[PDB]
């Protein structure tokens, strides 16, 4: 009785925000669009255009702001139970691990050592080597040791049936990674979507290239990426696009050669 | 299938009938749910004639029917134009327990087929169906 | 209405407000039957096969 | 993992059938040609779901029979060509040995 | 103010009014019973007002129904779609044929379909031919296909529906095919009318044999348009202009002569045509000294109309760079060479209908 | 009558209470009357327009109607997609043209085509020339394309609509074309405006003829963008910047001299530029006064701007690795080795 | 209440004023196609008892397919003009509607209205709009079109031999059709409308030029004998452009030079074949 149910709607435009009668246009999913006013138990500055809101069923006045919509599949990508593998289970990768840790672990553990010296640590590591060389093993050690949010993304998971859907999941992936103070995204087998662009007359791999183009845009585009430090593993690095294999997207290229 | 009271299921791979097969439609073995419910059943696929999807369906059905199917009396028929185009997997001994040839009807068989379909017509007495059969060398039924 | 008679894939009548199952409607067309109507393979017997 | 390979008719499926007869674990059988789907990403999605059922019914034995049929046979229904098959394989690579922790799933391929 | 009171009082009477459901009459059952269907809604067995004519309520007539009783208030004229309205009321830009160079041969073919048959119908009936109704403007990009359409819309005194094919595509089921029907319904109700469909390859491409669901919806829109251009119901006093720079991808049914009668090739300008376009665009440019237009033409081989305007634009920006209020022939010489360097990034343009 | 007017206005406030049902005006008939389509997908006929003058309404106009009587209570602002509204930058990045090294000609070629017509519109009217329409920045990765776009947004007061190619690729048919024609609609109403389309090859892939399948939906989105750059309605108030790494992929109609008038080639930074780039990204860094950036530029052949910046980033990595508070020339020297990403080799038997 | 069967139908029959002006004589050189349509559409409508006495099962539907411009739609216009039976004209694209269920609904109104107004001919031009063999179950477009096609198959299955309704479907992409539509009892007669032959060409040339003021110097055999594989729409365009040139020169008689120029313009066939291959 006390807590009424709220229908999820998205604010589209605020009319006369300067005045004392600010009117909000909301899009209530598949129901309808309403020009509504704000409720008196929330602040006018708390509602911005393009943000999901909760509205009642009677006058549709906005009652609570809501988190941005994230695909359930994208939400399941963040690691909740850490692996049982530590760095002690990786042998012969001493130089590989230190390079891996000082980009993906050290900045988050001790950020003070980089701000004082005016140092911007690299935000990307590419692990490449033949199969069985420890690429995913090291990433499993990273997730076990890390304290920030870890998101495991397999490249074949980004392949979707419909047009533009794969690029959508990359957008929502980085949108949800930005909702955290520090985040880690792991792109296992990035050769699934990271292949080099080409024109074979027909639309060969055009859709997947767009997903790669979206991933490139989020890593280093017009907007700042955030505190996300990405990490990609592939056994076919020769197939990756030059734009993805560029510093600022994959700053560190750590090679997992066969052990000596 | 009519004479043995076995349910006759034609598997054309049509996406128009997938809503009846099952909302999943990820495997053609989802047909086995509706085949078991109507045992005895005969699953019939005809190759109209990339690789052949009817032949691919045949392999997937034959693999399940090998020893992984509990309910018995589910038989599977394939109709094909030629036997040499068949995959080595289907031509392998033990998969297809009998291969039946359907040669084009000869002079006498054409007379029987002629004798069968001409009953549905108002025929004047004295038609020499034998001569018409001789007038159609190498004709199908 | 007996709960044992409520079989899966059965057509039932539900009340307007409570949606209560109150009647077992006649069963719909079997999905296999519907699949064989659209395929429409001509029925045959041994008498209509020659040679 | 285990793979059974040899000439046709040599008993690869038969030994898997004998394994399924004397196993206390859930037995899941999928022919490799069943991983070729008619839509993009569905093939990778199906390989992902197959090992998800294996996780639920732990301990389990997944028999990927005729695994080579996924690439040695080309079907026009597969919208993506060899490139979609590669993405299907890359999903299979992750499931066999990848980031996610694997429970009591034993994989037999033939 | 007395007038202010009247406006406020008229407001009060307006407030008491209630909206009416828009539907369509399907069949008149009795002298007091009608079958109507809501625009997007179910069908009802409704009544009608006694004051209504009831003879104008033929099947298919748009009507307004009460919200409560669903009884018919009035018959409304055929609804003009907001998108179709924007098509008719689309400003071409007052383009004259004097702003098009080298297309005199192509202009005349265009006007032989859309101008003469609509003004002198008896001339073509006399010979024994039904005049062509559809024309396709094809050629490499920048050759003047849209400019020619704007000139025709600006100059010809006729009803004109201007639309981009990508602007008719709607995600709702059957909406895109509905828009085509409304386009030709408006044209049929406003004869004579001309429908210009720019970038026809957006919806008029070849039908896929193994396409996606999105492709199938577009192909339904295409073959709905095919049924209006040449179908069961003959299209009278409605002409069609279609423009595309990739006619190779179009469906054979779309390119069939019964639908697109004339295939006018707006080709790349030749030596004389380049000279004509250059004078068109360099005309308003401030310049001192002799301007050897032939020198620019000789280095303009392969250019289109857009390059020749860019040559005029870049030559001015060379003058702006040198803080000049005028443009010299030397400024044009760099501009034509600079544009010629940018043409190496452009791929094959020679695409013709099959 | 004043009390009657004021009492009349009170009765309006009760009926003009929120919420309003958002609707679009479909028609304006005479027998003064309107037809509207509500957001609930309902078509209604209004015997009287309502509280809005019928002269101020046009078909397609967004209106807020009464939730019950469906009577037009007010006119509403033009409706733009939230995705289109969310790609208009308001932070206005803090870059500068001095933060770009070795692209002075490229900066000049862009500024005089995007900034000069907006500010000094007189220089074009007096000369009688039309300002350039569309500027494309193409080159190898890391050459500083979107960096200049950020600097363009930094030093411009005009509305900036940052955008990526994959953002215009949408599941539903016509959704991408709606976004493209909404970005230009929003840009026109906020003129002067600049629209930046990074990764143009996502939507600008060349069209092709196929019998079985193809990406016609993206080609439809591109064809819409072709109309917006140069179509039936000449839009001469929105400046368009585009960036791509592979211009050979792009459709020839997109690279037209009316849509993208200037095609700026971003070159690999030369020896002078590379030293300048390394100096640009070492300002906020405690660098010892012995680093020979001239030598580092000689040691970084075939390095783009990103690698030259990564040389500076990796240099502080090694200085922190050895605990130094000042970066030395050796830290830069073997920070070049890290960025070079040469595969491990035992090639000590050479020479 | 129960409504009259002819009521509640968004699709109406052809009125007398909507009858196309196209005659059979207007069509030239389609005797094989004219005969098959007559034997499968208009003759069973009037001779249903003679079919039963002989023993022929009349085809419920007829599929007309072929390259575009080969007389598919026009023959339906001629059939509708020359029929004593009701004609219900529709194109498959109208069945796909925004309101879910309205498509399958308006399919059964077409067949219900045809059944009530027997004898009747149902013509569905551009059947590929609702008869494509591919369906995506996660898209509302393919889910609804699947319902439209399933209802269409159900309606034809629901017609016994007593109901005197004939269905005509036309398509130039019959390769994309669902095989279930071509099963016996639904479309038992597939008539092909190919590109006109040389003998067909001279009949199409003669029938269109008969309405035109030609000069005696015009020899139609010069353009008939050409090896170009052209359709009736092509031949109509050639004659149409021939009068275009006469009109341009303020003439009312088409001479041979107009036909020569019109033929060259309309065909415009790029060689597309190199001589070294033969
Ligand atoms: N350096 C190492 N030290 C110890 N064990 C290792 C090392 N490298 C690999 N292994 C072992 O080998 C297995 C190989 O799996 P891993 O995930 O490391 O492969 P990968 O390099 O990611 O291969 P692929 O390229 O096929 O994905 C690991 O699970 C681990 O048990
Ligand atoms: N070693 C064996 N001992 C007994 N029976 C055998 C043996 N090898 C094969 N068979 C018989 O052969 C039949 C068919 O062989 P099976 O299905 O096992 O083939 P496979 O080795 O999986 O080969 P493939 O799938 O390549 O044709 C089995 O059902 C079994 O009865
Ligand atoms: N013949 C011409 N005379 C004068 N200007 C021309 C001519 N052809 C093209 N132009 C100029 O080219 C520019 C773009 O041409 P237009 O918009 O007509 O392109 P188009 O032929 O439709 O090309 P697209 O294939 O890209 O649609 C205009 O500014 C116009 O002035
Ligand atoms: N010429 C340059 N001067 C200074 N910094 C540069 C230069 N070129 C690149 N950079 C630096 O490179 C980094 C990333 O490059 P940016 O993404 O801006 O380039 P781009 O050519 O647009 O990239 P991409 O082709 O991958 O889209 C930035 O930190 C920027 O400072
Ligand atoms: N035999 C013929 N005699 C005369 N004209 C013909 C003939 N065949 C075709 N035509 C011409 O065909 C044109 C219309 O083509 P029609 O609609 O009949 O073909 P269609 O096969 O239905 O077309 P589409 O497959 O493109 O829908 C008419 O203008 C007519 O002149
Ligand atoms: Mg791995
Ligand atoms: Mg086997
Ligand atoms: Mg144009
Ligand atoms: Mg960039
Ligand atoms: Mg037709």
């Amino acid at each position: 009785q006390s807590e009424q149910p709220l229908q999820v709607a998205r604010c589209t435009k605020i009319i006369n925000a300067d005045s004392e009668d600010p009117k909000y246009i909301i899009n209530v999913k598949q129901f309808a669009k309403f020009v509504v006013d704000l409720s008196d138990q929330v602040a006018p500055t708390d509602i911005e255009e393009g943000m999901r809101v909760g509205v009642d069923r009677n006058k549709y006045q906005i009652h609570i702001p809501l988190p941005p919509k994230i695909d359930p599949t994208v939400t399941m990508m963040q690691v909740e139970e850490k692996p049982d593998v530590t760095y002690s289970d990786v042998g012969g990768c001493k130089e590989q691990i230190e390079k891996l840790r000082e980009v993906v672990e050290t900045p988050l553990l001790h950020p003070e050592r980089f701000v004082n010296l005016g140092i911007e640590p690299p935000k990307g590591v590419l692990l490449f080597g033949p199969p069985g060389t420890g690429k995913t093993l090291c990433a499993r050690a990273v997730a076990n040791r890390t304290d920030a949010c870890f998101i495991r993304v397999i490249g074949s998971e980004l392949v979707q049936k419909y047009v533009g859907e794969g690029a959508r999941m990359v957008r929502e992936l980085f949108e949800m990674a930005r909702t955290k103070k520090a985040c880690l995204i792991f792109f296992d087998e990035i050769d699934a979507i990271g292949g080099a662009r080409f024109d074979d007359g027909a639309g060969g791999d055009n859709e997947v290239q767009r997903t790669m183009l979206e991933l490139i845009n989020q890593l280093d585009g017009f907007d700042p990426r955030g505190n996300i430090k990405v990490l990609m593993a592939t056994n076919r690095p020769d197939t990756l696009d030059p734009a993805l294999m560029r510093p600022g997207r994959l700053d560190r290229k750590i090679e997992f050669s066969l052990p000596d | 299938a009519h004479h043995t009271d076995c349910t006759f299921i034609r598997v054309s791979g049509s996406e128009l009938v997938q809503k009846f097969i099952g909302e999943g439609a990820r495997m053609v073995r989802e047909l086995f749910v509706m085949a078991r419910e109507h045992a005895p059943s005969i699953i019939f696929m005809d190759e109209i004639d990339g690789d052949s999807e009817v032949q691919r369906t045949m392999l997937e059905l034959l693999n399940q029917l090998d020893g992984f199917e509990a309910t018995k009396n589910i038989k599977v028929i394939m109709a094909t134009n030629r036997i040499d185009i068949l995959d080595s997997a289907l031509l392998r001994p033990g998969r297809i327990d009998r291969k039946i040839e359907f040669p084009p009807p000869n002079e006498e068989a054409r007379l029987d087929i002629l004798k069968i379909h001409s009953r549905k017509m108002n025929l004047t007495r004295g038609i020499n169906l034998r001569k018409i059969a001789e007038l159609m060398p190498g004709a199908s039924g | 209405i007996d709960i044992n008679d409520v079989t899966p894939n059965c057509r039932v009548a539900l009340r307007n407000d409570s949606y209560t199952l109150h009647k077992i409607l006649p069963n719909k067309v079997d999905p296999l039957v519907s699949l064989m109507m659209v395929e429409k393979v001509p029925d045959s017997t041994y008498e209509m096969i020659g040679g | 993992g285990v793979i059974l390979y040899g000439p046709p008719g040599t008993g690869k499926t038969l030994l898997a059938k004998a394994v399924a007869n004397q196993t206390s674990a859930t037995f899941l059988r999928v022919v490799g040609s069943e991983l070729i789907q008619k839509y993009l990403g569905d093939g990778p999605k199906l390989v992902r779901e197959l090992f998800r059922v294996a996780e639920e019914h732990a301990p389990s034995i997944v028999f990927i029979d005729e695994i080579d049929a996924i690439g040695t046979k080309r079907y026009d229904s597969n919208s993506g060509g060899e490139r979609e098959i590669q993405r299907t394989m890359l999903e299979l690579l992750n499931q066999l040995d990848g980031f996610d922790s694997r429970g009591d799933v034993k994989v037999i391929m033939a | 103010l007395t007038k202010q009171y009247e406006k406020s009082e008229n407001d009060l009477k307006a407030l008491q009014s209630v909206g009416q459901i828009v539907g369509e009459v399907l069949k008149q059952l009795t002298e007091e019973k009608f079958i109507v269907k809501a625009t997007n809604g179910p069908r009802y067995v409704v009544g009608c007002r006694r004051q209504l004519d009831k003879s104008k309520l033929k099947p298919g007539t748009r009507v307004a129904l009460d919200m409560t009783t669903l009884t018919i208030m009035r018959y409304l004229p055929r609804e003009v779609d907001p998108l179709v309205y924007n098509m008719s009321h689309e400003d071409p830009g007052n383009v004259s044929y004097s702003e098009i160079g080298g297309l005199s041969e192509q202009i005349r073919e265009l006007r032989e379909v859309i101008e003469l048959p609509l003004t002198n119908p008896e001339l073509f009936q006399r010979v024994g031919i039904i005049p062509p109704k559809g024309c396709l403007l094809y050629g490499p990009p920048g050759t003047g296909k849209t400019l020619l359409a704007r000139a025709v819309a600006s100059q010809l005194d006729c009803n004109f529906l201007k639309v981009v094919s990508s602007s008719i595509v709607d995600k709702y089921i059957g909406e895109s095919a509905r828009l085509i029907r409304e386009m030709f319904n408006y044209a049929r109700d406003h004869q004579p009318c001309i429908i210009f469909m720019d970038e026809i390859d957006a919806i008029g491409g070849r039908r896929f044999s193994e396409g996606t669901s999105a492709d199938r919806e577009i192909q339904r829109t295409l073959m709905e348009l095919l049924n209006q251009m040449d179908g069961f119901d003959t299209l009278h006093r409605v002409k069609m202009i279609m423009a595309t720079n990739r006619p190779d991808t179009l469906d054979p049914a779309l390119l069939r002569p019964g639908r697109l009668d004339r295939k006018i090739h707006i080709d790349l300008p030749n030596e004389q045509a380049r000279l004509d376009i250059l004078k068109i665009h360099a005309g308003p440019i401030t310049k001192h000294g002799e301007i050897d237009y032939e020198a620019i033409v000789k280095l303009s081989d392969g250019f289109n109309g857009a390059d020749l305007r860019n040559v005029c634009t870049e030559a001015g920006m060379f003058a702006i760079r040198a803080d000049h209020d005028f443009v010299v022939q030397e400024d044009f010489m760099k501009a034509v060479r600079k544009v010629a360097d940018s043409k190496k990034l452009e791929s094959k343009l020679d695409y013709k209908p099959v | 009558m004043k009390d009657k007017i004021k009492e009349n206005s009170e009765k309006i406030k009760v009926n003009k209470t929120l919420p309003y049902l958002v609707s679009n005006v479909i028609e304006l008939l005479d027998v003064k009357c309107a037809v509207i389509k509500t957001s609930t997908r309902q078509t209604y006929f209004l015997p009287v327009i309502g509280l809005v003058d019928a002269e101020k309404l046009k078909p397609g106009d967004l209106v807020g109607v009464n939730k019950d009587s469906y009577l037009i209570l007010e006119t509403l602002p033009t409706e733009y997609d939230s995705r289109v509204k969310a790609m208009e930058v308001d932070e206005r990045p803090t870059e500068q043209y001095s933060d770009i090294g070795g692209l002075d000609k490229q900066i000049q070629e862009l500024v005089e085509a995007i900034v000069l017509p907006m500010n000094h519109k007189e220089k074009f009217e007096n000369l009688g020339i039309q300002p350039p329409k569309g500027v494309l920045m193409y080159g190898p990765p890391g050459t500083g394309k979107t960096l200049l776009a950020r600097a363009c947004a930094a030093q411009t007061k005009a509305t900036f609509l940052k955008l990526a190619g994959p953002q215009l690729v949408q599941m539903f048919i016509g959704d991408g074309a709606k976004l493209v024609r909404d970005a230009f609609a929003l840009a026109k109403e906020k003129a002067p405006s600049i629209i930046f389309i990074d990764e143009l090859d996502a939507i600008g892939t060349k069209r092709f003829d196929s019998e079985k399948a193809g990406d016609r939906e993206v080609q439809r989105t591109m064809l819409e963008l072709l109309n917006q750059l140069d179509g039936f309605q000449p839009n001469t108030q929105v400046k368009v910047i585009a960036a791509t790494n592979r211009v050979d992929i792009l459709d020839p109609a997109l690279l037209r001299s009316g849509r993208l008038d200037r095609k700026i080639e971003f070159p690999m930074p030369n020896e002078e530029a590379r030293a300048r780039i390394m100096q640009i990204h070492s300002r906020k860094m405690n660098v010892s006064p012995d680093v020979n950036y001239e030598e580092l530029a000689r040691c970084t052949d075939d390095f783009n701007g990103a690698q030259c910046k990564a040389v500076c980033v990796e240099a502080g990595m090694i200085a922190l690795r050895r605990g130094a508070t000042e970066l030395t020339h050796e830290d830069y020297m073997e920070g070049i080795l890290e960025v070079q990403a040469k595969k491990k080799a035992n090639l000590q038997y050479y020479a | 209440d129960v409504l009259p069967p002819e009521a509640d139908s968004s699709i109406m029959m052809l009125t007398s004023d909507q009858k196309p002006d196209v005659m059979y004589a207007d069509i030239g050189g389609m005797d094989i196609q004219k005969q098959e349509v007559r034997e499968a559409v208009e003759l069973p409508l009037t001779h249903f008892e003679l079919y039963k006495q002989i023993g022929i099962d009349p085809p419920r539907g007829v599929l007309m397919y072929g390259p575009p411009g080969c007389g598919k739609t026009m023959l339906a216009k001629a059939v509708a003009h020359h029929t004593t039976a009701a004609f219900i004209r529709v194109v498959g694209s109208e069945f796909v509607q925004k309101y879910l269920g309205e498509g399958p609904r308006m399919v059964r109104d077409v067949f219900r209205l045809a059944k009530e107004n027997a004898p009747a001919i149902i013509f569905i031009d551009e059947i590929d709009a609702i008869a494509t063999k591919r369906f995506d179950a996660q898209t509302g477009a393919d889910r609804e079109v699947q319902r439209i096609l399933l209802e269409l198959l159900n309606q034809m299955d629901g017609f016994d031999q007593n109901v005197n309704v004939k269905v005509i479907m036309a398509t130039n992409r019959a390769d994309t059709l669902d095989p279930a539509l071509l099963r016996p009892g639904r479309l038992d007669r597939k008539i092909e409308f190919p590109l006109p032959d040389r003998r067909q060409k001279r009949l199409i040339f003669s029938t269109i030029t008969s309405k035109m003021n030609l000069s005696e110097e015009v020899d139609l055999e010069d353009y008939v004998a050409r090896p170009d594989k052209i359709s009736g729409a092509d031949i109509n365009s050639i004659c149409q452009e021939s009068g275009m040139l006469a009109v341009r020169e303020n003439r009312y008689i088409v001479l041979a030079k107009d036909f020569e120029k019109a033929y060259k313009t309309v065909i415009k066939k790029d060689e597309q074949e190199h001589e070294f291959y033969k």
